């Protein structure tokens, strides 16, 4: 029963991981496109457009950080089992 | 009666919302409206 | 648990089923569309101060007019103001009144009124009219034997199989968009019902308000899309 | 639930009511106050 | 009939981890290249592109949120049982 | 049986909120990234802009919301089941 | 028999609706986003731009609906039942 | 024997239709964002961009009706069964 | 034995499908992106413009027929069965 | 044995083409994108941005017919049995 | 045991080729999109941009032949056997 | 049982390779279009466009390979065996 639960929760793992890698390097892609589009406009502005750019990449790695944990509940604290 | 008493508490907060927030827009609408065809 | 279909009233005559409860509602938002238009007429006038009722009749009639003369001139097609005008408040009625307090316990939730756009028929019957009154103007406008070279031709000949499609997709889409939207609405609702009441009054309210905005969009996408398939259809 | 059946013409017949009803004393009674108001200016 | 139940339960709640991931991690990256582009052209707009940007985050992280909540009833409350 | 439907069920309310993530997230962000955008170019079109972005949210919303009413169907009202 | 198909009817449905939900909320998005450009540019726009962006919103709407749809006849009419 | 074949073709037209959904529904959004910005920028646009858009949407839409009228040989006949 | 190859063919195919569609649906949104606003910036080029995007649509829908060629080949003939 | 081996190998070939086929299609999309507004905006252009576009395509193309050929040891060929 | 091993590893090496061919289409297109519209801007500046974009695409398809040589890990000499 | 759990993890790290380089691919290509675009606009600005580009880099490869790293641990750990 549990090799059932087992599969099913690697299987959960892998998509939970999945989507966090394609949210996470799809939008610090974005953000990171942003930043450096702002720099080839203004050089000079590489050093304010740091905050926004990080309180992007925060928010985005914090959605896939948490993601990565719920994986690794799903995986090393398998619900139920 | 609790899926009608349930379902009419929401309805009246609805129309709380639209007599608080969506009435008053489309009165003056419909006043301002109305002075201008009197001006005229 | 939820129930798809399972109409009220239905009844059987010259040999076909109807859906009591759906010709009932359906009845009912025309009973108020007709009050309102009686109204105006009891209560029109263009020398004095108008009425709300004229306000907002002047208002659908302005804005299905400004549509229609920005794709094809009321020169060409003046039938289609009074058509794009029902049709709107037709469906906007109908899905509005979907917002008053009329649902209850059966212990399955039931609703006294229930919009008719929700049942297939309803949603059927507005857009196969709306097919076929455009498609007759088209072949007014184009003959009979030229309205359909030009839908077969469209506007690049080669992609001739993708013109016919879409033009049998026009009627099907411009349904089941409104049904969809609708019918998708009733199950919503009705699973809120399995909430308590003091956990149920809060989803309602969300959603309805939801309803609201989602179905003057619908009656507003839907009689647009008809104005555009006039446009289409009338070169 | 997705197959017609009668409905779809007692629908359609109250809805042609209906677009009888605002096609004579709506739309034409608008039309023309919306053209007096026009002219008066 | 349990094991089954859970499985699909974790394979569920992956699946919605996944889609919420993907979908707060690209929006809020989408946000914040208008947040940084906006920000570069005008260095002084931040305080005024901080409410649209929280404004839409709040959105998407609302997105993401809800699903969190929704998983754990599927994983720790996981209905059917 | 019944065991097999609820995982069903579950997998398919799963996917159904993966989509309804993915979908309300980015389309949030992308009206978003427009509102940052003109606020940012015109800084007293905000007043403005909040209609057009709250059509779009109340769209892209509504169809989160959809979804959310049909797992909802899927989980606690399994059809078929 | 019956609860195996059952099971393939609510996956597949669901996968219709993560489909649909998908499209409908990223094609919203990106309509709203030209709507609110547009009306940030030009400010008068708020009249002539929602015709097109209500057609828009009409062809991303449909493709949802129609899979809406044809999830009912899936979920509710399962074909090969 | 027929109910995996049919749980198989049911989980194929999902599929079919999912992914129809998505390229459907993205495609004519982006469609209509050109369009909309088009229409904002020359308000007499209006006339000339729905031939070049109407033509876009239908393109985009074929797959969508393609993809449709295969999911109909899924559900409804099944190869195979 | 037969019925677990013709559900994995139907799958397969129903994968390929959705995948074909999404590609075909979303590229030749782009690629109509792209000509409508070059239609509307210069509407002289429509002729000219016509041949680079029934070029790019020939590919992108190529990508796509090419999948539909396999999917008959997934369930009409079915390697492997 | 051979039944489950097969299945597998179907559905993992679906995968393989279907993403190869949502790569391609977007990617030349997006290439034609750029390919048309060039040529909008550039008419001598046509002939120098071919070389540009068919290098990207090139590489589009290629993730794309290597999937194929996998496609092909997946299904024609089994690396299991 | 080993036939479903089998199984699992030719479908997690179809999704890995999967994955690997969107990104690496996705990316080459959204590449070669900046490299045509540079190109199409500035004629000269091709000797210039063919650095940045084989960056690019150096890193994008790295990504893409790294999920070969791992889908040939679960393809040919698949763990845990 | 391990059949079951080995299969399971086969797919969930083919899974978690197919999301990370979905995000990976993409993300680099987003931020290689910025690194074009800019370095088209302003030739002289690359060294001070690289930085912003191998850090934005450095973020989606990072989340590209933590997956990776996480692949090993369901492909060849198997934390749940
Ligand atoms: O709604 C409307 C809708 N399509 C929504 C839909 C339906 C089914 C599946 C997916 N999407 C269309 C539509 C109309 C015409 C058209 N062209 C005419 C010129 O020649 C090419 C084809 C293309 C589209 C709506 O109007």
């Amino acid at each position: 029963p549990n090799a059932i639960i087992t599969a099913g929760a690697l299987i959960g793992g892998g998509l939970i991981m999945g989507g966090g890698a394609i949210g996470a390097g799809i939008g610090d892609g974005i953000a990171g496109n942003a930043l450096i589009s702002g720099i080839a406009r203004q050089p000079e502005a590489q050093g304010r457009l740091f905050t926004p750019f990080f309180i992007t990449v925060g928010l985005v790695e914090a959605a896939y950080f948490i993601n990565l944990a719920f994986m690794a509940l799903f995986v090393f604290a398998t619900p139920g089992l | 009666m609790s899926i009608f008493i349930g379902q009419l508490i929401g309805f009246a907060v609805i129309a709380f919302i639209i007599v608080k927030w969506v009435v008053p827009p489309v009165r003056t609408l419909m006043r301002n409206q109305q002075e201008a065809v009197r001006a005229a | 648990a939820i129930h798809v279909g399972h109409h009220t009233l239905v009844f059987e005559l010259f040999g076909m089923t109807f859906n009591g409860d759906t010709i009932l509602a359906t009845a009912v938002t025309a009973v108020i569309v007709i009050a309102l238009a009686f109204y105006l007429r009891a209560k029109v006038t263009s020398t004095g101060v108008p009425s709300g009722v004229q306000l907002f009749w002047e208002a659908l009639t302005i804005q299905m007019r400004q549509q229609i003369e920005g794709s094809i001139g009321m020169k060409i097609a003046p039938f289609v103001l009074p058509l794009s005008v029902t049709i709107f408040v037709f469906i906007l009625i109908s899905n509005w009144l979907a917002v008053l307090p009329l649902q209850y316990g059966g212990g399955a939730a039931a609703e006294l009124y229930k919009a008719p756009a929700s049942d297939i028929n309803f949603v059927l019957a507005l857009a196969l009219f709306v097919f076929v009154c455009y498609h007759a103007a088209g072949i007014w406008r184009r003959g009979i034997v030229g309205h359909p070279i030009k839908v077969v031709k469209g506007h690049v000949a080669f992609l001739a199989p993708i013109n016919i499609v879409e033009e049998l997709a026009k009627p099907i889409s411009l349904a089941l968009r409104l049904f969809g939207n609708i019918f998708a609405g009733g199950i919503l609702v009705a699973l809120i019902a399995m909430f308590p009441w003091y956990i149920q009054w809060f989803p309602n309210a969300v959603w309805k308000t939801f309803d609201l905005f989602v179905g003057l969009i619908q009656a507003f996408i839907f009689s647009l899309l008809t104005i555009l398939y006039f446009s289409q259809s009338m070169e | 639930f997705l197959i017609p059946n009668g409905t779809f013409f007692a629908v359609l017949i109250i809805f042609l009511i209906v677009l009888g009803v605002i096609s004579k004393w709506v739309v034409p009674p608008i039309s023309k106050v919306l053209a007096e108001r026009e002219a008066m200016l």
